[PDB]
């Protein structure tokens, strides 16, 4: 019987139809509706709020506390320019306080607007959030962020008026406003974001302002998002050194995000498995987002050095999808806290590379495997990637011949059969014959079939050349 | 060369006969509740034990 | 068998004919060598004073036969449609009976008869080392040498299908080589015998030497190029393919006519009965048992006599 | 021919053919887990559920089916329906007993939408908007008692009107199909299956019993050459088992509908017709003057004479 | 229906339903025997509805209550139907007094995936 391939992998079922991927693509794009139709009704009750409180309000002073509501909720939806005048009236009336500057520059980065993008925009990937906020007034909320910074400075030496010469820089509102600086700041441009770990924390040290652990995770990100990996794993090895009970789970945010932006995929699992290993602090479900979309852009991800020869090899980076989704049990993870653009490819990689013991004894069937080849044969210009186009180191001079008995121990049964008639010079040393040499299971019998083939042949050659020249 | 054959698969060969098998799910073998004493060797007739 | 082109792909009945004829398989399996196992020796068919005729039944799978005439004067031996599956015993029959082999006789050139042909001027030409081997064969068989390796593809005759063979190189009647002038083992084979159509019974012989002559009989219809062996001393007809026990040739292959097979059966009328026809395949016969009880021999004559102009006959079941 | 044990055995080439061809899950026996049935998508809010919980209790929930009469849950829309001040809460409530009501097959459930949802949505060129859950249950409704009040419902679904077709499910033009091949309508087939064709509903995925019912109603015969390019829509593996089906159900199986079909065998022998086709193999005015000019030459030739 | 209950069987007549018996998988007699038997109907609702063990689904619920949960366990092992939804809201109240919750996951997870998903409420 012709050998079957041990080789050529059992034929399954991988993959969607061209009606699902078309559902999935429509299913997406009305949720996506659905947020922008969510934060457009919102950003017009907003506006419509500030205009009632300015028109019917036009004489009436308001109190700070409603025009201080007013003001976050306008700069939460994006809306900065509309809040500014806000805030200059109530700082002028002298209204705001130390906690009243932290909360309007931590609701400057607009954690509305980003909402919407997240959903919408960036595709749901919080590492494109931070790059698709700075182009909405990036530049222009980052002046703003700083206006508001020396509002809160001159404010805080207005409050404080021992400790005299070290006020308010000693403060637990300085280092709040600082951190709301640093958060702030993050959502702008590059231009921003990079100024952080540079011109905003040396600022912060010539100021002689104690940083607490939410400075350093929003610097640490800062770097994660420049690309910098040298210099944003040592400020971890900072905090593995002198401040270990503080470490939250944001800087592990920072060191998936900033791997992923860096393309080394090896560090990024290492910082999973340390996770999984440590077990606290808890792995957020922004733990699990930012892990499960390396192995996607890796996955994704193809080679150059052998070209693709035969298909691409970064797929089989999917298979760990199983083994960390399995992770996410037993860590107290939900995987329906999963965003939707992540969980198709997620099951992507489930019915691609993950099976049940009831299918494992079914999967193999002649009927799914023929099957298979006629659909490859009826439609497979649908779904082909090729049809779209002693110990050695003390030994050095070896003991030979160390008298060890072979005869005590038994293998006499070591006979070799040869081919007959090897130095005869009548038999021709090449033939076909030689194929005789290849034969292991009738060797005995076979050459000794042969020899008595070439021992009669050679007695009728030679008793037919005695009788030739005898009659002659 | 004129007759090589590799005594080692190479690293390509081996990556694409492991992306093209699935994985079984129950190779994981996670466990963290413990073993149901009363109704596990109890269950439904067709999956029973 | 052909070519497989676009018709023949998107036929259902081709997908139908090869799973009536080979089950499940859909290809057909191969004739393959016989072993070291169940195979024969050499036999001595016959002797006389003149010459002596050593043969071997069934020494293919396609139930050939494989025969010399060893002449006793000129210690000279010559192969007649030299196709064994195993000539390292013809070898040493040669080399311990103090043998010359000079020529090889090929009645036709279908895979039944050339199949093995460059490991018999291999395996003898190099028992000489310690004059070349020719070969004499007629060109109407050039249609069927270029056919040879189409042949090996369909009976799963892998290993013999790149071998230029040894009648397709430069012969005398050949333009030679001009190669460089800074070898002629394969260049030129200056020992090779064309054989004509015009066979008589005056001049178309081979003296195989002490006065035995070969008279070679041109008669296609099994093939284009089909010539017997008759010697008119010994009362020996090599027919081949042209006449068997109680059957003849087949006419369903390419280049095989009805009409000429029939032609070629009236020619041999002249001979006497005691001549014992030697066929390529099967158990020799005499020519006068072919005369009474063969139905081809029949069925040719009886058309002849109630006046059919064209007689067309041959087999379709039998031997290649 | 083989590999000798001697050579080393190592893999001569690797094989990717799960990687280069994804395929999807086909299996020839149907899904053990689906509904197979039409659903309201309840979305109640979380107030009212429990408020009207002795009245929601005899309705038919998710994946149940109580068999309370349905004289008694009308009975109850009569009375206590008037007194919640919420629209879509009574919407959602009429949507439940006409469902109920659809599954014990009430003919007289109609008159709650003309009583309270006709003047609203469907008189006189209304601008209000009917909520999803309410139109899926009378189209259900209307379907299962074979009533006709779906086409001025089903005409009001298009895309100039409320623009309910992308939102219906397989399994409703399964029921859609079956109750107009019960009651006969020619164009009222065609202008589902035009809409079918037009909103790209699942072709190979509707009831088999139920295509093969509206095509038996098919007897106009300009909808009937509408059919022939149409049955081309379906898979190859649909329309062979359209065939077995049709055959079936005129045949031996016969009692498995309700009510029996209707012989229209020039649809039977069309649709054996296109089961097998899609299943391998196993110039009047020039030429009558051709005509006159040549019986003119035979009267001058004298072939045609005239009277003896 | 009472008296339509029943799966009838058959012979293994011709050589090419012997070697369809031999080429079988692993579990070709208690999947058959289970897809012939109880499914979801036509309207969508459960096969919960049995006549003939119906007062077995009552000893279930009667020994889940009294807190015999390893008498419900095992009445639970005769079930040939699908057992309702009471049954498992029985079972897992059960578990609770003694915070059995491997006892009470094996219980949900029975009916999860292969009883038509009656545990999941
Ligand atoms: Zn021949
Ligand atoms: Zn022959």
């Amino acid at each position: 019987r012709k050998p079957q391939n041990q080789w050529e992998g059992v034929y399954y079922y991988s993959g969607i139809t061209k009606r699902q991927r078309h559902l999935i693509l429509l299913h997406r794009k009305r949720e996506r509706e659905a947020h922008m139709r969510s934060f457009n009704i919102s950003r017009a009750s907003v506006l419509q709020r500030l205009e009632q409180l300015s028109g019917d309000r036009k004489q009436e002073s308001l109190p700070p506390h409603v025009r201080l509501d007013l003001a976050v909720r306008l700069a939460q939806h994006g809306l900065y320019q509309q809040a500014t005048p806000i805030v200059d009236e109530l700082h002028h009336q002298k209204a705001l306080h130390a906690g009243h500057y932290a909360l309007l520059i931590n609701a400057l980065a607009c954690p509305r607007l980003g909402q919407r993008i997240l959903h919408c925009d960036a595709q749901c990937d919080p590492a494109l959030t931070y790059k698709l906020l700075g182009d909405e007034n990036g530049e222009e909320r980052a002046q703003e962020a700083y206006r508001w910074f020396d509002l809160a400075l001159t404010s805080l030496a207005v409050d404080c008026g021992h400790f005299v010469p070290y006020l308010p820089q000693g403060t637990a509102a300085a280092s709040h406003i600082t951190n709301a600086l640093m958060r702030t700041l993050l959502t702008c441009g590059y231009t921003h974001v990079a100024a952080i770990p540079d011109s905003v924390y040396d600022r912060m040290g010539s100021m002689g302002i104690s940083p607490t652990i939410s400075t350093y995770e929003l610097v640490m990100l800062a770097l994660s998002l420049q690309g910098n990996m040298v210099e944003a794993e040592s400020i971890l090895s900072f905090l593995r050194s002198h401040h270990s009970e503080h470490i939250t789970v944001e800087s592990f945010n920072a060191l998936l995000l900033g791997h992923r932006e860096a393309r080394q995929f090896d560090c990024c699992d290492a910082i999973w498995q340390e996770l999984v290993d440590r077990r606290w602090p808890r792995a957020s479900p922004l733990t699990a987002e930012l892990y499960l979309r390396s192995i996607m852009d890796h996955a994704n991800t193809p080679t150059s050095e052998p070209l693709q020869s035969f298909a691409n090899i970064n797929v089989v980076e999917k298979k760990k999808v199983p083994l960390v989704l399995a992770q996410m049990d037993e860590l107290g993870v939900p995987r329906t806290h999963l965003s939707r653009v992540l969980m198709d490819e997620v099951e992507d990689s489930l019915r691609k590379f993950q099976t049940y013991r009831s299918r494992f004894y079914e999967w193999g069937r002649a009927v799914k495997q023929f099957d298979f080849i006629e659909f490859r044969r009826r439609n497979g210009w649908l779904y082909d990637l090729h049809l779209m186009k002693g110990d050695i180191y003390y030994d050095d001079t070896r003991g030979l011949h160390d008298r060890s008995p072979t005869w005590m121990n038994e293998v006499p049964e070591t006979r070799y059969d040869r081919l007959y008639g090897v130095n005869h010079p009548d038999i021709a040393k090449i033939g076909i014959r030689r194929h005789l040499n290849v034969e292991y299971v009738n060797r005995k019998e076979v050459v000794e079939r042969d020899a008595a083939l070439m021992k009669k042949t050679l007695s009728s050659g030679r008793r037919l050349r005695h009788r030739v020249e005898s009659s002659r | 060369r004129m007759g090589y054959i590799p005594r080692y698969t190479p690293w390509e060969w081996i990556a694409i006969q492991e992306a093209d098998q699935p994985l079984i799910a129950e190779q994981i073998r996670q466990d963290n509740i413990g073993t149901s004493y009363f109704f596990s060797l109890n269950r439904y007739w067709r999956y029973k034990a | 068998s052909y070519t497989p082109n676009l018709t023949s792909l998107t036929n259902q009945v081709n997908r139908s004919e090869r799973l009536r004829k080979w089950g499940s398989a859909g290809v057909p399996p191969g004739v393959p060598r016989i072993p070291r196992l169940e195979a024969k020796g050499i036999a001595i068919l016959h002797e006389s004073p003149k010459v002596i005729l050593a043969g071997r039944s069934r020494c293919n799978n396609f139930d050939s036969n494989q025969y010399m005439l060893i002449n006793k004067a000129t210690k000279r031996c010559l192969l007649v449609d030299a196709s064994d599956d195993w000539p390292d015993d013809w070898a040493a029959f040669i080399g311990a009976s103090d043998l010359t082999l000079t020529h090889v006789f090929l009645t036709h050139c279908h895979i039944d008869n050339i199949i093995n042909l460059n490991a018999f001027l291999t395996i003898c030409g190099s028992r000489q080392k310690q004059d070349e081997i020719g070969v004499m064969w007629c060109p109407a068989e050039e249609c069927w040498v270029q056919n040879f390796k189409r042949s090996c593809e369909r009976y799963g005759r892998f290993e013999e299908m790149h071998q230029v063979l040894p009648m397709m190189c430069r012969s005398l009647y050949t333009p030679q080589h001009l190669v460089d002038p800074v070898r002629n083992a394969r260049h030129l084979r200056r020992n090779d015998v064309l054989l004509s159509a015009a066979t008589n019974r005056a001049t178309s012989f081979i003296d195989f030497g002490n006065g035995v002559l070969l008279y070679y009989i041109f008669s296609p219809g099994h093939s284009p190029g089909h010539m017997m062996l008759h010697i008119p001393t010994e009362r020996i007809l090599f027919s081949g393919d042209l006449l068997f026990f109680n059957k003849v040739g087949r006419v369903d292959l390419p280049w095989a006519t009805g009409v000429r097979l029939a032609e070629s059966l009236r020619l041999l009328e002249a001979l006497p009965d005691n001549t014992v026809v030697v066929p390529g395949h099967g158990r020799m016969t005499t020519l006068g048992r072919e005369r009474r009880e063969n139905k081809a021999l029949q069925q040719c004559y009886q058309r002849q006599e109630i006046g059919k102009q064209e007689v067309s006959v041959g087999f379709n079941e039998g031997y290649l | 021919y083989h590999w000798h044990y001697n050579l080393p055995q190592g893999m001569e080439r690797p094989h990717s053919v799960n990687r280069t061809f994804a395929a999807p899950f086909q299996s020839n026996h149907s899904l053990v887990n689906k509904y197979r049935g039409v659903w309201i998508e309840f979305d109640m809010h979380p107030a009212f559920s429990v408020a009207l919980e002795p009245q929601l209790r005899k309705l038919p929930r998710g994946r149940t089916l109580p068999k309370t009469p349905a004289e008694e849950v009308i009975a109850d829309y009569t009375a206590l329906a008037p007194l919640v001040d919420d629209e879509k809460t009574r919407d959602l409530w009429l949507a439940k007993v006409f469902q109920h009501c659809a599954f014990q097959r009430c003919g007289g459930a109609m008159e709650l939408w003309e009583r309270y949802c006709h003047q609203r949505f469907t008189a006189e060129g209304a601008t209000a908007k009917p909520p999803l859950s309410l139109v899926k249950s009378v189209l259900f409704y209307c379907n299962k008692t074979d009533n006709s009040g779906w086409r001025a419902l089903f005409d009001r679904c298009l895309k100039d009107g409320w623009n309910y077709t992308p939102l219906f499910d397989t399994a409703q033009w399964s029921f859609m199909l079956k109750s107009i091949g019960r009651m006969g309508d020619e164009d009222g087939v065609r202008a589902v299956l035009e809409e079918m064709l037009d909103v790209q509903a699942d072709l190979d995925r509707v009831e088999a019993r139920s295509v093969v019912i509206a095509l038996n109603a098919v007897t106009n015969a300009d909808v009937y050459e509408f059919v022939k390019k149409y049955l081309f829509n379906f898979g190859e593996r649909k329309v062979k088992f359209l065939r077995t089906t049709y055959s079936d159900l005129r045949g031996h199986g016969a009692g498995k509908l309700r009510i029996p079909l209707k012989e229209n065998d020039n649809m039977y022998y069309h649709v054996c017709w296109h089961s097998s086709i899609r299943s391998p193999r196993q110039p009047n005015a020039k030429i009558d003057d051709i005509v006159k000019d040549k019986i003119e030459k035979w009267k001058a030739e004298g072939l045609l004479p005239e009277d003896y | 229906d009472p008296n339509r209950v029943g799966l009838n069987a058959a012979t293994l007549d011709c050589r090419g339903r012997i070697y369809r018996w031999l080429r079988r998988g692993p579990f070709f007699q208690v999947d058959n025997y289970f897809r012939r038997s109880v499914k979801l109907n036509r309207d969508g609702t459960l096969p919960t509805d049995f006549v003939h063990e119906a007062p077995l689904m009552r000893k279930i619920i009667r020994l889940a209550h009294r807190g015999h949960l390893k008498a419900a366990c095992e009445e639970y092992r005769r079930v040939t139907t699908v057992p309702p939804v009471e049954v498992y809201r029985a079972l897992t109240a059960c578990c609770v007094p003694g915070a059995k919750l491997a006892d009470a996951v094996s219980i949900f997870e029975d009916g999860d995936s292969k009883l038509f998903y009656v545990s999941r409420d």
